[PDB]
């Protein structure tokens, strides 16, 4: 049996977040989406040349049900926590996403990613150093994202197995 | 055989079909055998929504649900009078093409006309200036096979404007008393009665919730409390509902009390399975899987082991991304209460993975079958709306639940600390030894069952 990875995707809703996962699993140059099928959040894949497979959960659309977080969480053995680069609240957001997963695991120490996607051509107001500032605090890395071009990702997923991999 | 239309400079629906402007699906429509638009040019879209050769009820019923992501309401009665104003080509071709193209094509705009009036009104009661236009539009229109239609329209206008079974159970009682709304909480109504009367409360306000609530994602957007009002009301419910199981489970502080507590959720969760109400069993398994509530290994040591295993299989209907729970909402059969969220999900992720835009030799075309998609997760979500439950509403339990506030003047996460701050101090982190806590209630701890006390 081949490696399953349980990855959970966090973040504030009205910023798009959903791309991020959606372009990871539909192939580069399709763009016919649909999340009804069990192949729309599974993926094999091959990092470092261990092969395994991701399997990604995304609520994107449920944040109101702010009482279903821990459970929805507690699935996970690693967090892509993500905010937009358009939206300083959303960036502001991910401190207490991260509080929240740490109790969640009963651990300081979760694999942890922290995602900045640029969703439109909407104005930047988080500047990469910012975001490069708070991971560094929290001791985890920092991937930007471009929802438009599909650049950076995958290194944002394959950096979180490798968080996993490494714990 | 072929028909002469007029021409495109005079009339832009006339203009032939190609890969440019209108394009299909490969399979064609269930039930009805008529060809699957995958994408096409407005124009392309309104002739399809009011096509000479055959009726189009499934567009009509999608269009209508979906279209203000791509054309605005103004803008659509426009086309749609452009359309009903067909003029002559420049006899047997002129008494043919009366009878074959003018009165079909004017009488399906009438049908669009009458099912927008009908099942999307709000679109006329938040644009006064479009009704006007509608009732204006509809009094120019005359002819034999009109007048019937043309009074339809006014008769579902002038209505808009204007604004079953047998005898159900008995309503249980356990410690509280009829009328004895002071002494209401979760140990001393019936759990049966808790359960039921939650039960009607998230059915009413699942089958409040419009599709204009969700098309176009418009709840996770800055107008979501004026555009979703209904779904919100309903999630919040939910929330509360939950943030309460919790409050109840970890401010019982005596361990035999709080055994108790969690047992008679789980009893209130037992029913809602009973009753297929699948956000009462969510909010429950919510409640217990929270951070506070999950970690209370003493508590639930002491639970039997009946009501782990019922909390153990609702808890893996939420596993494999909702295998079980989509798949037990398919096998059962109206009243039932769905879990919302899942709804919520796809239709963010299907309006958000698919491009609004597909480009054919260069020329821009509407996606439709994204939309399409989207009108599916809508009306599926219609169909659990039509069946109401054979329960009587209790009116005191009903406002009981409605004025539950377990946060009170709290924010999310003052509230949250709280309620994990209390779950340390009731059971502490090892290796801190388990403290002893006096009792809380005055009133017996043991339960009179899910089974009802009278026939
Ligand atoms: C992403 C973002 O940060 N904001 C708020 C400023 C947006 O409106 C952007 C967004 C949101 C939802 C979907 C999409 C995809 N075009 C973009």
């Amino acid at each position: 049996h081949m490696t399953e990875y349980k990855l959970v995707v966090v973040g504030a809703g009205g910023v798009g977040k959903s791309a991020l996962t959606i372009q990871l699993i539909q192939n580069h140059f399709v763009d016919e989406y649909d999340p009804t099928i069990e192949d729309s959040y599974r993926k094999q894949v091959v990092i470092d040349g261990e092969t395994c497979l991701l399997d990604i959960l995304d609520t994107a659309g449920q944040e109101e049900y702010s009482a279903m977080r821990d459970q929805y969480m507690r699935t996970g053995e690693g967090f892509l926590c993500v905010f937009a680069i358009n939206n300083t609240k959303s960036f502001e957001d991910i401190h207490q996403y991260r509080e929240q997963i740490k109790r969640v695991k009963d651990s300081d120490d979760v694999p942890m990613v922290l995602v900045g996607n640029k969703c439109d051509l909407a104005a930047r107001t988080v500047e990469s150093r910012q975001a490069q500032d708070l991971a560094r605090s929290y001791g985890i890395p920092y991937i930007e994202t471009s929802a438009k071009t599909r650049q950076g990702v995958e290194d944002a997923f394959y950096t979180l197995v490798r968080e996993i991999r490494q714990h | 055989e072929q028909m002469r239309l007029p021409s495109a400079d005079v009339y832009r629906f006339a203009e032939p079909d190609s890969e440019e402007n209108i394009i299909f699906e490969e399979n064609m429509q269930p039930k009805a055998g008529i060809p699957i638009i995958k994408a096409g040019t407005v124009i392309k879209l309104i002739e399809r929504l009011t096509y000479h050769m055959y009726a189009d009820p499934n567009f009509v019923r999608t269009f209508l649900t979906t279209y203000r992501s791509f054309c605005k309401p103004q803008e659509l009665l426009s086309l749609i009078i452009e359309r009903f104003e067909i003029p002559e080509p420049e006899s047997a071709e002129l008494k043919r093409f009366r009878k074959e193209y003018i009165q079909p094509v004017q009488l399906r705009v009438l049908n669009v006309c009458r099912h927008w009036v009908e099942h999307h009104f709000y679109d006329f009661e938040r644009d006064a200036y479009l009704l006007q236009r509608m009732e204006e539009f509809i009094g120019t229109v005359r002819g034999k096979a009109m007048k019937k239609w043309v009074e339809s329209i006014t008769k579902i206008i002038q209505r808009k404007k204007i604004a079953f079974q047998s005898s159900p159970p008995t309503v249980e009682w356990h410690i509280s008393r009829p009328g004895h709304i002071e002494t209401f909480d979760l140990l001393t109504l019936h759990p049966i009665e808790i359960a039921r009367q939650l039960t009607l409360l998230e059915s009413d306000l699942y089958r409040a919730v419009q599709p204009s609530e969700l098309v176009g994602s418009v709840w996770t957007k800055e107008d979501k409390e004026i555009n979703s009002p209904n779904l919100l009301k309903m999630i919040r419910h939910t929330t509360n509902l939950t943030l309460w199981f919790e409050k109840c489970i970890v401010e019982t502080e005596n361990l035999e009390e709080r055994v108790a507590v969690v047992s008679r959720i789980i009893e209130i969760l037992q029913v809602f399975q009973e009753l297929n109400n699948f956000n009462g069993v969510l909010e429950v398994v919510s409640a217990m899987n929270s951070s506070p509530v999950y970690r209370l290994d003493h508590t639930f040591e002491q639970i039997p082991s009946r009501q782990k295993k019922i909390l153990e299989e609702a808890h893996e209907l939420s596993e494999d991304h909702y295998k079980k729970y989509l798949a037990k909402l398919r096998s059962i059969n109206p009243p039932c209460v769905p879990f919302f969220g899942i709804y919520l999900t796809n239709i963010l992720k299907t309006e958000e993975g698919n491009p609004e835009v597909l480009k054919r030799h260069g020329k821009e075309l509407i996606n439709f079958s994204k939309r399409r998609k989207v009108a599916e997760i809508t009306g599926e979500i219609q169909q659990y709306q039509n069946q109401p439950y054979c329960l009587r509403v209790e009116s005191d339990i009903k406002r009981f639940f409605e004025n539950l506030n377990p946060m009170g003047n709290s924010m999310e996460k003052e509230f949250t600390d709280y309620l994990f701050n209390k779950s340390l101090e009731i059971e502490p982190r090892n290796p801190k030894p388990l403290p002893r806590f006096p009792k809380k209630y005055s009133y017996p701890l043991k339960s009179p069952g899910v089974r009802p006390s009278n026939p």
